[PDB]
């Protein structure tokens, strides 16, 4: 079993006997720069938040806590101060376009230029 | 309102001069609930 | 605020919600001063013993809200810090003398009908304006009483206390960075800040321009709102030069 070898945070999915993907509980998902460690996600403009069930609660980055024990993505764009240029809003970050309109440059999760 | 400035707006950064001045009050002639209640504290018995 | 009252809408311009990313929950009030400048206590960002040693990116300034949990989106903002300034001569393992901080935050804010800096006093306004018996206003999120949190912004007038009168209520030891504020009890009103109002301002209309101005900062007190018990508050005006310096050296 290939997962023998591997430092899955939560759990390990073996794929054939070659390969593997560690995968998380629900309401997780794998950090990009980090396959193997988990953390809350959301692609959602709302997403549950995970609080303590026995409450403080936590959200993923980009979502804030909101009514309900909710947490709703943060829009940057409507916000102002995270982008100079023009932006568009995304769950759980944003996206930010800048430069000559000839060869723009775009950026995700942080300012542009 | 003559308010005079104290900070640099260069590190500062703007709005001292227009400090302290509500726009959904002072500037719209608008009072609070509880405002005069301030004012009134400022009685000096002599 | 125990005993207090709803704010209004726009009431309170400056006031500002220090709120933790983790876990997503109110920490301290703290105020606008500039669009780049936030005032708070400074036990709010630094004092291990209450949960507090934080770090630029620990937290996020709200700036124009009303609702205490709402995401008030199109009214508040969220401004990030770019770095935050303890007075040097602060120390939580002594006493809360000096419990001032200054808060930079990393892009200027847009002011509007929600959000507007209130302004700090000057020699005169400040020894004219700090005298018993006027009465500034206290804000903030905090719990209702010492032991249960409001939905909206909170908002109470209460008077200055005479010195002499405020370094008798309490054992523990008072400083000229400081000053008390609170009816006593024969006075038949009541009214206080409580934990989680920390870091807000304590304001006072001047009566000679018209304008609001920071006298002080929500710092301590020996429970809410107790008879023979006054809030303590930070001396804004005493560390004005304090403030300058940081601003001056800091202020790009
Ligand atoms: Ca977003």
């Amino acid at each position: 079993d290939p997962c023998f070898r591997a430092n899955c945070e939560y759990q390990c999915q073996p794929l054939n006997q070659t390969s593997y993907l560690c995968v998380c509980a629900e309401g997780f998902a794998p950090i990009p720069h980090e396959p193997h460690r988990c953390q809350l996600f959301c692609n959602q403009t709302a997403c549950p938040a995970d609080c303590d069930p026995n409450a403080s609660c936590e959200c993923p980055e980009g979502y804030i806590l909101d009514d309900g024990f909710i947490c709703t993505d943060i829009d940057e764009c409507e916000n102002g101060g995270f982008c100079s240029g023009v932006c568009h809003n995304l769950p759980g970050t944003f996206e930010c376009i800048c430069g000559p309109d000839s060869a723009l440059a775009g950026q995700i999760g942080t300012d542009c230029d | 309102s003559e308010y005079q400035t104290f900070f640099n707006p260069r590190t500062f950064g703007s709005g001292e001069a227009d400090c302290g001045l509500r726009p959904l009050f002072e500037k719209k002639s608008l009072e609070d609930k509880t405002e005069r209640e301030l004012l009134e504290s400022y009685i000096d018995g002599r | 605020i125990v005993e207090g009252s709803d704010a209004e809408i726009g009431m309170s311009p400056w006031q500002v919600m220090l709120f933790r990313k983790s876990p997503q929950e109110l920490l301290c009030g703290a105020s606008l001063i500039s669009d780049r400048w936030v005032l708070t206590a400074a036990h709010c960002l630094l004092y291990p013993p209450w949960d507090k040693n934080f770090t630029e990116n620990d937290l996020l300034v709200r700036i124009g809200k009303h609702s205490r949990t709402r995401y008030e989106r199109n009214i508040e903002k969220i401004s990030m810090l770019e770095k935050i300034y303890i007075h040097p001569r602060y120390n939580w393992r002594e006493n809360l003398d000096r419990d001032i901080a200054l808060m930079k935050l990393k892009k200027p804010v847009a002011f509007s009908d929600y959000i507007h800096p209130v302004c700090l006093p000057d020699r005169e306004t400040a020894a004219s304006l700090l005298q018993a018996g006027y009465k500034g206003r206290v804000t903030g999120w905090g719990n209702l009483k010492e032991t249960g949190q409001p939905s909206v912004l909170q908002v109470v007038n209460l008077p200055i206390v005479e010195r002499p009168v405020c370094k008798d209520s309490t054992r523990i030891r008072i400083t000229d960075n400081m000053f008390c504020a609170g009816y006593k009890p024969d006075e038949g009103k009541r009214g206080d800040a409580c934990e989680g109002d920390a870091g807000g301002p304590f304001v006072m209309k001047s009566p000679f321009n018209n304008r609001w101005y920071q006298m002080g900062i929500v710092s301590w007190g020996e429970g809410c709102d107790r008879d023979g018990k006054y809030g303590f508050y930070t001396h804004v005006f005493r560390l004005k030069k304090w403030i300058q310096k940081v601003i001056d050296q800091f202020g790009e």
